[PDB]
């Protein structure tokens, strides 16, 4: 209210490719920009990228660009993150957050974060 | 294969109304999915709240109600209390087994 | 009240075969169908199968059917889950839950879940 | 070898009565098993509540009582309070050493 | 590459005023860093509190304010309440992506 | 009050030999028999053995007897547990508890448990 | 090498008095060990309570006192409150560095 | 108030070299001596060393001296710890704490501790 929705937990194994989602109550992404924050103890929070549902335009870091990925199910209201070829250090709790800056209006609201378990 | 999707969390305040949703990746959720909402509380404590889309378990106020909205199953919570703060998983029936969503975590302030 | 009972924690090593139980206050399984939910961070909750104490009839997933297993001690009131040839990713907290759908009457009550430790 | 079994958890409300049970896999629990119930609280805090089947430790109200029901040892809790929310492990004596159940976790609402 | 630094924690009492700071390792924090302060609460619950250095999100009292002090971005909290006990992360904008501090954890007594 | 004392945390590596202690407020062990409960998630609680400070007499399980060990610093008031040749699954939280059965008088009081970290 | 030993925990009730002790494995604790007692609270929050055997840090009531009993250093707590529930580590000085006990965890009921 | 500041979490991989910081509200280190406490379950708390910002003078343990390191950003107010060639057991939560003994005045105030994640 306005609330954002990710899955509890997902299980994957090294070398496999998994995808996490972020919905809006909401109604739909785009527009209300998308984030993916990674949380691994002490480290706390990492970043990843964004996606332009209307027709593409993602942005990450020199390190993320391989595994990184950002997307949507515009005919519904979903946003997506894909870790291709996961590793045991991919394991973590990735947060999704929207909106703006691009700058619609005018603050993020967090999800709960999916526990990515890798692997056994 | 069957993947269930729900919101990863929703926040709220006591007295408000929050709806949680549940969608199947093989089509529309339907009555033969017998959508269940089982409440989970800290230390892995699990309690079936609603089943068969709209059926309340014993000891559950009718503040909790479930339904099908379009192609999604929904759990609505009315007059949200503090005690409700919990994870709300969706478990759908596909012929002979159960598939679980990742669980929607609902918070109050407080 | 009505309460369901599983063991605190069990220790096993890879390639070994362990078995977890689920009792009822209760009185006995069958009937009041049985579940096994697996919990591993982010992933949250997985499924496994059921057992027909009166004379067999378990059901799982294409992936579970190997390691999967569901049972009882009808002359007492126990339900059972057996992981044959466990692995380090078998490690988790497996929940047991009953009843119905089959459809006796008319909701599940959870256990507390056994911590399956694998291994050291 | 000796495996001890107990309920993985029980839920309740303040004022109710809940019984926890404990069975051996080598036969009937008996007096020479000297069944112990030690209360565990968060951060691994362990306290022996009852021993020798029915013997209360000092500082334990007689709300807590233990016994043998048939071939099972039992711990009954009467007038359940909130403060009681804890894990209740069963530890049985087999000649010269101690075997522990997985611990029954008891919850209140609240 | 861009490393963000903040205090690893600060302690306080209800009614006091605590300032949290945020510095870049590539130079002075500036308006084009659009410094954000997003509040995190237990169980990975994240909420954007302030953005664009000094802009409050909806539902945020003006007790929370942000600014640039010299070459550091700052979040000041006035009339500190108990409910404020949380981790306060700083997320800075570098052209097309976001870099996060390790999060400053603020405690009250109580 | 009467309180029992173990160390916060101890760090060791595989193949190394470490020793954990259990004191009494108290005053001293013996007599007021000694236990060592091992805690590893789901598994919950394991056992180990006892020691007869006055002049020896420990008892464990067929599996423990190798690594197992139970002792004291009678000229002070300490009880001891020694894991010889630890492994990564030795890692856990071991509880110490006293007294009686032998049967002095007449209940255990727990310690807090040492976090045994193995290893890195 | 220098191993510090303390009780792994102590339990109590509000208003009581509990003493925590600290011994060195190289001999008697002495004034040149400058025994410190730093309070740790959940989420790794550490606070020096006493130092130089008997010296209280600012903002610490004289309910907390430290000393040397025989060959042990001691921290005594008088009129124990609930808020005191915490881990109490002993850190001893050996010439040019600090050695820490495993921390004594003190509980109240409540 | 007076408060001390470390980063949430840092991610590193074996053989890599990372550095953690400790600031003061405060104003600056030196002087108000520096500590680094390592926390790994049961083990609880370990030590590491100190640094003399004015012109050097660190001190650790026979074991720390390799990986150990202590420093500052005197033109600002930061203190530093560097783990060269980290390992998977370097993973932990390292606390920073100041002041005195040297003995300015007259107690430590803790930080929150950085979660050092190693590695994946």
């Amino acid at each position: 209210e306005v609330q954002l929705q990710q899955s509890g937990a997902e299980l994957v194994k090294p070398g496999a490719s998994v995808k996490l989602s972020c919905k809006a109550s909401g109604y739909t992404f785009t527009s209300y920009w998308m984030h993916w924050v990674k949380q691994r103890p002490g480290r706390g929070l990492e970043w990843i990228g964004r996606i332009d549902p209307n027709g593409g335009g993602t942005k990450y870091n020199e390190k993320f660009k391989s595994k990184a990925t950002l997307t949507v199910d515009k005919p519904s209201s979903t946003a997506y993150m894909q870790l291709s070829s996961l590793t045991s250090e991919d394991s973590a709790v990735y947060y999704c957050a929207r909106m703006w800056y691009y700058g619609t209006y005018y603050f993020d609201y967090w999800g709960q974060g999916t526990t990515l378990t890798v692997s056994s | 294969q069957a993947v269930v999707t729900q919101e990863s969390a929703l926040t709220t305040s006591p007295g408000e109304t929050v709806t949680l949703t549940c969608r199947s990746s093989t089509g529309a959720v339907t009555t033969s999915n017998y959508a269940n909402w089982v409440q989970e509380k800290p230390d892995h404590l699990f309690t079936g709240l609603i089943g068969g889309t709209n059926n309340r378990a014993p000891g559950v106020p009718a503040r909790f109600s479930g339904s099908l909205i379009g192609n999604k199953a929904a759990l609505t919570i009315t007059g949200a209390q503090t005690e409700d703060e919990a994870i709300y998983f969706c478990a759908l029936w596909y012929s002979n087994h159960l598939v679980f969503g990742g669980g929607t975590k609902l918070t109050v302030l407080e």
